[PDB]
């Protein structure tokens, strides 16, 4: 969490 | 500022046992930031580097892995180094990671190079760990000191006029290398435009030209964009980081682009290797790999 997770 | 004292303390934990912190003083870290800042501003924003050198991708606070990379590759200045960014956030030891890297930049300013990643940016730090780490282990004033230093990092490097290096990737706004050279520092990472794209964009096998990036910022670019860029600018290779890749390195566009990612078992959520690229005197590329646990 996509900033990437 | 006692660089050797600082470096010695940072390296004392070699051979542990990942977990053990190295806690420098606030004044020491401030000094690392201020002195490295000065050096970054004194050198071009688009670095022109010589081979041979080692190139590393994302580290993300995996300090004990950084130490393994140096153990494998040679501790500075035994090899020249270029790092592609993303030193902080996600991992457990961002402070040790960035402090060792800044100390080496100050000790070996013409043989050790650090580019800016998308995580060397306050708004991203705020969310992805480094702000919290600084607040916990030091204070938020020191976090701002780091941000001030990050805002002066160079953005791209070209090795012997043939390997173009940057953290993220190409930009639909990048027509001339002079556009990079003209960028004034200190600067934040903007949410759009050339500097944003250099730190955020990704290659994509499924996109022809430019595509939407699911990160919510910047773009994706296809193999033909890479081919055209290398031809226009008389380059042989794009070297970038920014994306986790299973082998630690991964080629794209008929080996005209390579992604390097140097943090193995990223976040303990991936089973990836970490790689460092060795570029020899004639620009031949090989790899040193931290295989996953
Ligand atoms: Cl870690
Ligand atoms: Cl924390
Ligand atoms: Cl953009
Ligand atoms: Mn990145
Ligand atoms: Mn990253």
């Amino acid at each position: 969490x996509r900033x990437x997770x | 500022l006692n660089l050797d004292s600082i470096i010695g303390r940072l390296l004392e934990v070699q051979g542990s046992r990942p977990g053990k912190n190295v806690q420098l003083t606030e004044n020491e870290i401030r000094g690392l930031c201020l002195k490295s800042r000065e050096i970054f501003l004194s050198q071009p924003i688009l670095l022109e580097l010589e081979a041979p050198l080692k190139i590393c991708g994302d580290i993300h606070g995996q300090y004990y892995d950084l130490l393994r990379l140096f153990e494998y590759g040679g501790f500075p200045p035994e090899s020249n180094y270029l790092f592609l960014g993303d030193y902080v956030d996600r991992g457990k030891q961002s402070l040790e990671t960035i402090c060792l890297l800044l100390a080496y930049k100050i000790k070996y300013p013409e043989n050790f190079f650090l580019l800016r990643g998308n995580h060397e940016c306050a708004s991203i730090n705020r969310i992805y760990g480094f702000y919290d780490e600084c607040k916990r282990r030091y204070n938020i004033k020191l976090w701002k000191t780091f941000t001030d230093c990050f805002n002066c990092l160079p953005i791209a490097a070209i090795v012997d006029e043939k390997i173009f290096c940057c953290h993220g990737g190409l930009s639909p706004d990048l027509q001339s290398m002079e556009q990079i050279r003209r960028i004034m520092r200190p600067t934040d990472v903007p949410d759009q435009g050339l500097l944003c794209d250099l730190l955020w964009s990704d290659p994509d096998k499924d996109v022809q030209g430019w595509g939407e990036n699911d990160r919510g910022v910047s773009f994706t670019f296809g193999a033909e964009v890479v081919a055209k860029f290398l031809h226009k600018h008389d380059l042989d290779l794009i070297c970038r980081a920014h994306q986790v890749v299973e082998d630690g390195y991964e080629f794209f566009a008929k080996r005209q682009l390579v992604t390097l990612f140097s943090a193995p078992n990223y976040c303990g959520e991936f089973d990836n290797a970490g790689a460092m690229m060795s570029v020899d005197e004639t620009l031949m590329c090989s790899f040193q790999i931290l295989k996953p646990a």
